[PDB]
């Protein structure tokens, strides 16, 4: 359920804290509106008040219009904004670093035993690791720069 | 932190989608709530001033 794991969730870059600051201000806002206000419909005490009401036949009126159906500022999920932008975003940045992670797990498996390994049988072998090694130094600087 | 960051995207943009959906469902159910609070607090006041 992560503020502990959310809030570190972004990369390196500091443009995404105005977007995360937004996000968990709206969410606590919406939790605490509908634990305040009352889980039920609505009283309409009409057995006091069509007694002593001063015109005939005016509670009774009321009562039955206001417990039918009546107009709220609700909306439909037509307007799925967010929800078309997730599932571009998980092909761009999450399946993008899938090919990313698989390169960087191979590479660096094949520089480790390369680096252990004698200086004329299973040397060659490893100066071409090495190069492959060197190069992924500058790519993972120029990545995070 | 390749490998950190790939497991970290796929939550974020994950949670974009579950972000507006819980937002947008707060909406409906707080402003129902308010006009059903408005229409019993109109209707006790009439019925208090007429008592």
């Amino acid at each position: 359920l992560d503020w502990t794991k959310i809030v570190s969730k972004l990369g390196l870059s500091g443009q995404t804290a105005a977007a995360l600051t937004s996000f968990k201000k709206r969410n606590d806002e919406a939790k605490r509106i509908l634990f305040e206000l009352k889980q039920q419909p609505s009283n309409v005490d009409f057995a006091f008040y069509k007694s002593t009401l001063k015109n005939t036949a005016i509670v009774d009126k009321i009562q039955s219009d206001v417990s039918k159906f009546t107009p709220s500022k609700a909306n439909l999920s037509k307007q799925l904004n967010l929800i078309e932008s997730f599932e571009a975003k998980a092909l761009e940045n999450a399946k993008e670093t899938e090919s990313v992670v698989l390169a960087e797990l191979t590479d660096l498996e094949k520089t480790l035993e390369n680096i252990e390994s004698x200086x004329x049988x299973x040397x060659x072998x490893x100066x071409x690791x090495x190069x492959x090694x060197x190069x992924x130094x500058x790519x993972x600087x120029x990545x995070x720069x | 932190d390749q490998v950190s960051n790939l497991k970290d995207v796929v939550s974020t943009t994950k949670a974009l989608f579950e972000m507006s959906k819980e937002t947008a469902a707060l909406e409906a159910e707080a402003f129902e709530l308010k006009q059903k609070v408005a229409v019993a607090s109109e209707a006790k006041s009439v019925l208090d001033s007429w008592v």
